[PDB]
């Protein structure tokens, strides 16, 4: 499965990810690109980009524009900021179609890290409330938190 | 309506690497041509970022060298920074040889919007107890120097310091190399302090400076006393080399009836010694001029 | 630099394989030289020829050339190792000699022409050790190890909670005066 960690990811939305693949944290520059990990459960190794949503990488991602299998939204819970922006984005991934394979998971990282919203509250603003033909269950972590995690991804795989 | 290039996409299955090697050669053939038609390219992009096989890497690597770079898709095929951050990375990379075999590549490489950070990461990478690894930069640089020199311009300078706290005399041959072209000034202040100690060393690096104090004569001179102490040194002159060279740059210097004589002998000699015919053909042809 | 370009030479009016240096041109260069030595130019024998300031620098080793170019001047001997460098390595490098062994260790001989040879300079000896250098190395294989591992720990670990949750002189004077 393909699966994608996309906003900027220099923020230590690359941090969450150096987390999950080391235990480590952002010892990179912030990093734009395509950071890959294969991580193995179901025995479906999933292959994360940790893209950042920066500007080009954002707007030019159409060889990954392919078909798609598994989401992690890594949020800053203390953006609160670019999310209805987001949401107006967001729709065009909704335009997509590759895009409506894969049951999926945003993730609410920074916690600690200011704050957070409504998990609900966020739920309408990027737009969220509002699928079903792709699952959508909710997961908070944070990005020094985060745990059964895994029951949002359990059922993932398993949809 | 189906093609081979898909034939292929399936053998680097198959295989893995291995099937790819063939991928590679087959793909270099093709790519010799000129020819290929793209697509292959997501493939590469889609396993690589994640994928080892540090041989085809180096094939891979190559091949994108020897290949154009600013092609038609840019520039860029447009990821060329993105996907250097893994390699940026191995270029950062802990792993000296990996590092230093990417210089070597990267000697050869010259794509801008990677190498602002990397100037960065190479200049991390020269620390490195590595000799290899520091001397691929002398090229590498050299190789900014003519395309954005400015890239980093402090550097003539900075060499020059670096010179100091250096001591590999391979990496001090290629140091003069570079160091002349950026600037002499620093050579010769250099030079002056080296004046005594050259008739210790190794050959090589002596070389280079006879290069350089030629051109700047005709254009102007004043300059002698300094070096002469030195030269009357180099009037030891022994390795068929510094010989060679040495009766040679002696009569671009000079030719005062003794200056005449003195050469001469060096040629003589030699020549007695002198065996590979050819070599004999060509000192009379300077002799010819002379 | 002191070579833009090595190319190893088989007798067919062609040079079984090459690496330019630097690229600009087209094979014209390199396409008009290999015509060149193809044709020999009839000329008898003679390792050496240079002809208009450029050395050609070859080397019979059978039927075969190796074959370097240069124009300004140089010392000898150093070259002729190198030709016979050559004509000591590759046998070594591509296996054998037969073009083909070669084709597949096309790699691996450009590879050599570099590590060898860094612009003209004569960077070693020892052909195993110059294997070591890459594709053959150390230091990685130390740290992955280490750190592969150590990830591998926090792995593990994860997969739980995945899971659940005076002569100068004598000189100087004659020359003052």
């Amino acid at each position: 499965m393909r699966i994608l960690m996309v906003g900027l990811d220099g923020a230590g939305k690359t941090t969450v990810l150096y987390k999950l693949k080391l235990g480590e944290v952002i010892t990179t520059i912030p990093t734009i690109g395509f950071n890959v990990e294969t991580v193995q459960y179901k025995n479906i190794s999933f292959t994360v980009w940790d893209v950042g949503g920066q500007d080009r990488i954002r707007s030019l991602w159409r060889h990954y524009y392919r078909n798609t299998e598994g989401v992690i939204f890594v949020v800053d819970s203390n953006d609160r900021s670019r999310i209805g922006e987001a949401r107006e984005v967001m729709q065009r991934m909704l335009n997509e179609d590759e895009l409506r394979n894969a049951a999926w998971l945003v993730f609410a990282n920074k916690q600690d890290l200011p704050e957070a919203m409504s998990a609900a509250e966020i739920t309408e603003k990027l737009g969220l409330h509002s699928i079903r033909n792709r699952p959508w269950f909710i997961q908070a972590t944070c990005a020094t938190s985060g745990e059964g995690l895994y029951e949002g991804l359990e059922w993932l795989s398993n949809s | 309506e189906p093609p081979s290039e898909i034939s292929l996409k399936n053998d680097l299955e198959k295989g893995d690497v291995k099937s790819k090697t063939e991928a590679l050669k087959k793909v270099i053939i093709m790519i010799l041509n000129g020819e290929k038609l793209p697509g292959l390219l997501m493939t590469i992009i889609r396993f690589v970022l994640p994928l080892q096989d540090h041989t085809i890497k180096k094939l891979l690597l190559v091949f994108w060298e020897i290949v154009p770079k600013t092609t038609p898709d840019g520039r860029l095929l447009h990821e060329m920074i993105l996907v250097c951050d893994a390699y940026r990375k191995d270029l950062q990379h802990p792993n000296e040889f990996i590092r230093g075999s990417t210089l070597r590549f990267l000697c050869k490489l010259k794509e801008a919007e990677l190498l602002e950070p990397l100037m960065p990461a190479i200049r991390a990478c020269l620390e490195h107890r590595h000799s290899y690894v520091r001397r691929n930069a002398v090229l590498a640089i050299y190789t900014i120097y003519r395309n954005f020199e400015h890239l980093i311009p402090d550097a003539p300078e900075l060499i020059h310091d670096f010179l100091v706290n250096e001591k590999d005399a391979s990496c001090k041959r290629n140091a003069f190399m570079m160091l002349i072209h950026a600037d002499q000034d620093r050579a010769l202040d250099y030079l002056s302090t080296c004046i005594d100690q050259v008739q210790t060393f190794g050959d090589i690096l002596q070389l280079v400076i006879v290069e350089l104090i030629y051109k700047v004569c005709h254009a102007n001179p004043s300059e002698r006393a300094r070096f002469i102490r030195c030269i009357y040194n180099l009037l030891q002159s022994s390795s068929p080399a510094v010989k060679y060279e040495a009766a040679g740059t002696l009569v671009t210097l000079s030719s005062a009836p003794t200056a005449i004589k003195a050469a001469a002998q060096c040629y003589i000699d030699l020549i007695i010694k002198e065996s590979d015919n050819n070599v004999k053909l060509i000192v009379l042809d300077r002799l010819v001029e002379l | 630099m002191v070579l833009l370009a090595a190319a190893v030479c088989t007798k067919a009016g062609k040079a079984i394989v090459s690496r330019q240096f630097v690229e600009m041109t087209r094979t014209r260069i390199e396409g008009l030289l290999a015509a060149f030595p193809k044709l020999m130019n009839t000329g008898k024998q003679h390792t050496f020829v240079e002809t208009e300031s450029v050395r050609y620098v070859y080397q019979p080793m059978e039927k075969l050339y190796m074959v370097l170019i240069t124009t300004k001047n140089s010392n000898i001997l150093e070259d002729l190792e190198t030709l016979r460098l050559f004509s000591r390595v590759i046998p070594e490098y591509c296996r054998a000699l037969e073009e083909n062994e070669i084709s597949e260790h096309c790699f691996d001989l450009i590879f050599a022409f570099d590590e060898i040879v860094a612009l003209g300079y004569r960077e070693n000896v020892n052909l195993a050790q110059i294997r070591t250098f890459t594709e053959m190395d150390s230091h990685e294989e130390k740290v992955f190890r280490a750190v592969r591992e150590t990830q591998e720990r926090e792995a593990k670990a994860e997969m739980r909670r995945k899971a659940k949750e005076k002569e100068v002189d004598n000189f100087v004077d004659k020359l003052k005066s």
